[PDB]
């Protein structure tokens, strides 16, 4: 599969999984898994919110087609095979960016880094629930995430000091 | 469907 191969325009109505396509892209030679399950979670939640629309059917079958690619060259990965192995990769991965994001913002250290660890750490909490119910833990880091992400980002924005 | 289907083989079940 070639980086950043292209799906179809993104329906309106899928507004809500496009960060986690946009993160998937992102690790597609960085982490496979990590592309793996943000596209896995984008097209189980695209099922959700509407599998009948035309536009949509398209989309979803497209980014099926991505997943499908994406199995094959992940191939006995254990992280694909073992749900919970993959969920452990996650869940880690998620805590290093979470961790990394919250000491720049005990030390006063407010940049687009800081900003997008938090953004993407709550991403792939979200991701997680391919897995399984959120825990109560994952829920309130995902929301204290978003929060600092967006806040220190708009903050920043505005040339305010958070 | 057709989709439900290759999700449930995607995810080898």
């Amino acid at each position: 599969m070639a980086a950043l191969a292209p799906l179809p325009p993104l329906p309106a109505q899928f507004k809500s999984i496009q960060h986690h396509l946009r993160t998937a892209q992102e690790h597609d030679k960085r982490d496979p898994v990590v592309a793996y399950y943000c596209r896995l979670y984008a097209m189980q939640t695209g099922m959700k919110i509407d599998s009948k629309t035309p536009e949509c059917r398209k989309f979803l079958s497209k980014l099926m087609d991505q997943l499908e690619a994406l199995k094959k060259q992940l191939g006995d990965n254990e992280a694909i095979t073992q749900e919970i192995v993959g969920c452990a990769h996650l869940e880690n991965y998620a805590l290093k960016m979470f961790l990394y994001a919250d000491n720049e913002d005990r030390a006063g250290r407010f940049h687009k880094n800081m900003i997008k660890s938090f953004y993407t750490a709550s991403l792939l909490i979200d991701v997680i629930t391919v897995f399984g119910e959120l825990t109560d833990e994952n829920v309130k880091h995902r929301k204290y995430a978003r929060w600092k992400a967006t806040y220190i980002h708009n903050c920043l924005k505005n040339g305010e000091t958070p | 469907d057709e989709l439900s289907q290759r999700l449930a083989r995607l995810r080898d079940q």
